[PDB]
């Protein structure tokens, strides 16, 4: 149904709103019937979920019918279809967690090849496209490559990932040096 | 207190199909994933696959396509495991089990264990031979009697003495397969007083052929 | 891929002593708060049973002498003091990421003082002789260590063919082992000879324990 995107090692808020603006009974679980967290009595409980530590909600917003799921330090394999269950509601949200790295270590050289790689989760259709500090645009799949680097490229690169109609945007600093051999 | 109840043991020839069932009674079937585990003879455990009791979706790690097909019947809280192209490797003990997704229990409830036996050999009932001292010295005081259960198929065979009244000093040795036929033996050590004076009978059962034999041990000495 | 490697493969320990079994994971199966590891006990020909859940929590009923520990990639169980009923194979399982794989297992045996086998020999039954078969059975009961050798002698001559041997697993009460040796002949072969002998010899023993019967003696 609803589809949220998120960056690696980042934070995201999955929303789940039921009617009767009040602290009623609820819980979150993933696609594999594993309780992420829920309210037992009035107190927040955390389940056997792999996310046990990095998962939390927001208590004050419970009296407003809101029951948000909050996940910090997002890893990629956290990508999944999360299910919130309230009263007789089944509100589903698919989280997809992308990441972006420069597989060329760092400190590159005029003429060398640069490659940005998109760490995507299993079973995704990402369409990336970036923008150098000049204006030129490159686009591709998991692998976007710059054949041969310039000095004008030394700066901050912006990159747009598009999943479905939603999108996330990374920025990644790259430095380029010059060299000669006489 | 929940409990998982599986199907009885199975005997199938190579290349046949078998469908073992597992029924959960005690909790809400659709609120817990169900996992299957295989344990081949003399080997350790090995995880097989989990099936989502809500969606029907299952993920497994079987070699070759097909061969392993998990299914459901939510209408009767029962999960199934079907093995299509049987082999001598498939001969094993199969367990289903629940995994507590709600709380900090784990594989908290398991199944009885189904025993799939794949072989071309036909079902054969055993011969029950009593083992009595020929004419050896009475020795200390504890005379040793026995029972030889020869030439049956398939497993298992169980041996008791005096309908289980004689449990001490009893040694029932594991069966050994020789040319598509098993051979098993059992011994009992009792004092020289309770025999020949009292009754000593071995009860052997081979449920595959519905055999029941109660053999009384009587002395030889010509 | 998450491989669990148990060490040792087999463990021998005397009553009252400490048994230590390790389980190493190829990758971490824990998250600061908890560790997703489990221990099972599977005695001879029994189904496995959950002992420790989530690395350190004793299952209900399980005696206090059992304990589990560890985090990340390294995990340990302890059994102290070891008891007779602890003779079994013990496995380890992670619930980190499907597949929830198992370790290779570790077989625990108890070391007791050595014992001499209660030897007993049996001529073929009259029932079996009627059917044309003739099996001579010899039992070696309640000995230790398991290292034992059995020898058959038909009329003072060593016979190797047609002998099939089987042993029970370590007993849970007295911690001894046992052995069945069955010499199968045809009735014709059987009655062509007179003296039948079963000899038990250890590596850790000088005295051969012998049992015999004469066929003509009836």
């Amino acid at each position: 149904k609803k589809v949220v995107l998120g960056k690696k090692g980042d934070t995201v808020e999955l929303t789940c709103t039921a009617s009767q603006k009040k602290s009623i009974q609820f819980h979150w679980k993933n696609s594999n019937q594993i309780k992420i967290l829920g309210n037992q009595g009035s107190f927040l409980t955390k389940g056997p979920s792999k996310l046990n530590d990095r998962a939390d909600s927001r208590r004050s917003l419970w009296d407003q019918g809101n029951f948000p799921l909050i996940i910090k330090n997002l890893k990629i394999e956290d990508s999944d279809t999360y299910i919130c269950e309230v009263e007789d509601q089944k509100e589903e949200v698919q989280l997809l967690v992308f990441g972006l790295t420069a597989n060329s270590d760092t400190h590159l050289l005029q003429g060398q090849s640069l490659t940005l790689t998109l760490e995507s989760p299993p079973g995704s259709s990402p369409s990336v496209q970036c923008r150098s500090p000049r204006g030129k645009n490159i686009q591709g799949g998991k692998t976007l490559s710059v054949s041969q680097l310039e000095l004008q490229d030394s700066g901050t690169w912006t990159c747009t990932v598009l999943q479905n109609q939603k999108k996330v945007e990374f920025k990644i600093d790259i430095v380029v040096l010059a060299f000669q051999k006489a | 207190q929940v409990k998982l109840q599986q199907s009885g043991p199975e005997l199938k020839k190579p290349g046949e199909t078998v469908k073992i069932s597992c029924k959960a009674s005690g909790y809400t079937f659709t609120d817990y994933s169900m996992h299957w585990v295989k344990q081949a003879p003399g080997k350790g455990l090995k995880w097989l696959g989990r099936i989502n009791t809500e969606t029907g979706e299952a993920k497994y790690v079987d070699d070759f396509m097909g061969h392993l097909a998990f299914s459901l019947e939510t209408s009767a809280s029962t999960a199934y495991l079907q093995i299509n192209n049987l082999k001598n490797e498939d001969t094993a003990t199969y367990f289903c089990a629940r995994y507590d997704g709600y709380s900090w229990d784990a594989m908290d409830y398991w199944g009885q264990g189904t025993s799939v036996i794949v072989s071309s050999a036909k079902t054969t009932p055993p011969s029950v031979y009593p083992l009595a001292p020929g004419s050896a010295a009475q020795t200390n005081s504890m005379v040793t009697l026995g029972c030889l259960v020869k030439g049956y198929f398939p497993e298992p065979v169980t041996v008791t003495w005096n309908s289980g009244s004689l449990s001490s000093g009893v040694h029932t040795f594991p069966a050994v397969l020789q040319s598509d036929l098993y051979t098993l033996s059992s011994s009992v050590t009792v004092p020289s007083s309770p025999r020949p004076s009292e009754t000593v009978t071995c009860n052997v059962a081979h449920p595959a052929s519905s055999t029941k034999v109660d053999k009384k041990i009587v002395p030889r000495d010509c | 891929d998450i491989m669990l490697t148990q060490s040792p493969a087999s463990l021998t320990v005397s009553l009252g002593q400490r048994a230590t079994m390790s389980c190493r994971a190829s990758q971490s199966v824990s998250t600061s708060r908890y560790s997703y590891m489990h221990w099972y006990q599977e005695k001879a020909g029994q189904p496995p049973q959950l002992l420790i859940k989530y690395a350190s929590n004793l299952e209900s009923g399980v005696p206090a002498r059992f304990s589990g520990s560890g985090s990340g990639t390294d995990f340990t169980l302890n059994i102290h003091p070891v008891e007779a009923e602890d003779t079994a194979t013990y496995y380890c399982q992670h619930s980190w990421e499907i597949p929830y794989t198992f370790g290779g297992g570790t077989k625990l045996e108890i070391k007791r003082a050595d014992a001499a086998p209660t030897v007993s020999i049996f001529p073929p039954s009259s029932e079996q002789l009627t059917s044309g078969g003739a099996s001579v059975v010899c039992f070696l009961n309640n000995f230790y260590p398991k290292d034992i050798n059995v020898k058959w002698k038909i009329d003072g001559s060593e016979r190797q063919n047609g002998v099939l041997n089987s042993w029970t697993d370590q007993d849970s009460k007295d911690s001894t082992y046992s052995m069945s040796s069955t010499l199968t002949l045809t009735k014709d072969e059987y009655e062509r000879h007179n003296s039948y002998t079963c000899e038990a010899t250890h590596k850790t023993s000088t005295s051969p324990i012998v049992k015999s019967f004469n066929r003509n003696e009836c």
